[PDB]
């Protein structure tokens, strides 16, 4: 069995998001799907259940209307609605096939969830719209690097020359300011015999914004 | 009568009031409804009428 | 009462005649035997189980 | 509320590592408590469901139990597979809803101190014709996380809008960080030397970079 | 009913009668009483009643 779902990316607060486990792979009449996020670090928030045959559904003590379930038949999904988006609460979401139907709030005691599908990083905060810009970096064997800064949506799809000249590429992390915006870094290790002599080429493509840009290098001693 | 019992009921000498697991157990415990059973192991659903 | 006055049990988890009510259920014949197992074996020993 | 584990259970390979499931008086001890297995970076799975059994294809080695209060799992023999996660999962009739566990990390009984190598970087000529200068420096291939970056400009260390990060994981289970700086083209030319400050255990390395090289 | 084993037990088609061998294993494994397994891995005294 499989439990896929739609991707979404980072969007500003104030917002609603929409995601959609797919009950795929048997049939949605005798199982329920629990929805639970995993931040980094700390632990598990549970939001609670839904019914196939209804709507019958049980909300936690902490979230009430900022998050709504809503279920169909014929196409067989489920529809979320996250009113109200905050910046701290940045974690996947998680559907889980669990075996049992019920209805009272006291049956939880005999069931368990089985089968976790993959999920949808979702993740809260404000974010540019624009694409990636690349700068030359100048070495100091000797080193150059590629300046990647103010991409959106994350992740950017990265290469050296397309892929024509690459060796020893070296990846690293996204910094963190109060801007909103990011950047990416990548050095090679190439030696010295390709300097001043051989120029090269870093180039990262964006699907979203369908363009991309071009550094030059330009080494001084 | 009618009966809603939420706590343990205790099967030994130790008081089960909010503790179970080494003497005392749930009194409440879910049927077992497989379709790929027998016809003795099928749920009947059942009306009373006096 | 000799079963009890023995600390709290590990597990005292079994199927079949409830122990409240021995001191007046008279028995015609009754076995005891003990022996030492690994404990991911000891809630195997349980009628209708391999 | 949350339940209550330790933050890191390690244990050195060789013998058995017990990990404890410690909550409330509702929370365990009337109702059933679930142990829950996490591969790093992946959906999670049911590792033992009611304290006694298990599913096909989890190795029989694997236990669990539990005392009235708290509940108990034991495990014996660690390899490349067990660094993973576990979590202990449990539910209440007063919060009515489901509480996880707090989150424990098992590691066998990990890399050496070393010398990193700090690659100042200064910025392209490109980058000086745009009016701007992008002053940075990494550091690549030390282990553990202990640099403590600096900057000494030779003239007045004064720090504006920093985008400074944590060493991270790289692929070759090595650490490299990041401090960089957008900043202005006067003030780049205003100093004449620059050298960031990485400093690991003691031995410290460090590499200057001349505005003309 | 109760068995008890004196002879070798064998595996395959070989001649073991007091000789070992790579299918004419002896009968009983070793287990070990440390106490620096765990606490499911430690031994459990367990009694039965028929």
């Amino acid at each position: 069995v499989q439990l896929v779902q739609s991707g979404a990316e980072v969007k500003k607060p104030g917002a609603s998001v929409k995601v959609s486990c797919k009950a795929s792979g048997y049939i949605f009449s005798d199982y329920n799907i629990h929805w639970v996020r995993q931040a980094p670090g700390q632990g598990l928030e549970w939001m609670g259940w839904i019914s196939p045959d209804s709507d019958d559904t049980n909300y936690a003590q902490s979230f009430q209307g900022r998050v709504t379930m809503t279920r169909d038949t014929s196409i067989t999904t489920v529809y979320m609605e996250l009113s109200s988006l905050r910046s701290d609460d940045t974690a996947v979401y998680f559907c889980a096939r669990s075996v049992g139907y019920c209805s009272l709030n006291s049956c939880q005691r005999w069931m368990w969830f089985d089968t976790w599908g993959q999920g949808a990083l979702v993740t809260v905060s404000s974010a540019s719209t624009k694409g990636p810009s690349v700068f030359p970096l100048a070495p100091s064997t000797a080193a150059l690097g590629c300046l990647v800064k103010d991409y959106f949506p994350e992740p950017v799809t990265v290469s050296w020359n397309s892929g024509a000249l690459t060796s020893g590429v070296h990846t690293f992390p996204a910094v963190l300011q109060s801007s909103g915006l990011y950047s990416l870094s990548s050095v090679v290790t190439v030696p010295s015999s390709s300097l001043g002599t051989q120029t090269y080429i870093c180039n990262v493509n964006h699907k979203p914004s369908n363009t991309k840009v071009d550094k030059k290098v330009e080494p001084k001693s | 009568e009618r009966d809603i019992s939420t706590e343990i009921y205790q099967a030994g000498n130790k008081p089960c009031n909010g503790v179970a697991g080494v003497n005392c157990y749930f009194p409440l415990q879910s049927y077992g409804f497989r379709p790929t059973y027998g016809v003795g192991h099928q749920p009947y659903r059942v009306v009373v009428l006096s | 009462s000799v079963l009890y006055n023995f600390a709290p049990f590990f597990a005292f988890k079994c199927y079949g005649v409830s122990p409240t009510k021995l001191n007046d259920l008279c028995f015609t014949n009754v076995y005891a035997d003990s022996f030492v197992i690994r404990g991911n074996e000891v809630s195997q020993i349980a009628p209708g189980q391999t | 509320p949350v339940l209550t584990q330790p933050p890191s259970a390690s244990g050195p390979p060789g013998q058995s590592v017990s990990i404890s499931c410690s909550g409330s008086r509702s929370n365990i001890g009337t109702n059933f408590v679930y142990w829950y297995q996490q591969l790093p970076g992946a959906a999670p799975k049911l590792l033992i469901y009611k304290n006694d059994q298990r599913p096909s294809g989890v190795p029989e080695r694997f236990f669990g139990s539990k005392s009235g209060t708290s509940a108990s799992l034991a495990i014996s023999g660690l390899r490349s597979e067990d660094e993973v996660d576990y979590y202990c999962a449990a539910w209440d009739d007063s919060l009515s809803g489901h509480v996880f566990g707090a989150g424990t990390k098992v590691t066998v009984l990990g890399q050496p101190k070393a010398a990193p190598s700090v690659t100042l970087f200064p910025p392209s000529s490109e980058e000086l014709q745009a009016n701007k200068a992008t002053l940075v420096c990494l550091i690549s291939d030390f282990y553990p996380g202990a640099v403590t970056v600096a900057w000494k400009a030779d003239s007045s260390p004064v720090k504006a809008g920093v985008e400074t990060t944590t060493p991270s994981k790289q692929s070759n289970n090595k650490y490299a960080a990041s401090s960089y700086l957008s900043l202005t083209p006067e003030q780049w030319k205003s100093h004449r030397s620059y050298s960031c400050q990485v400093t690991h255990e003691g031995s410290t390395v460090e590499k200057t970079v001349a505005p003309t090289e």
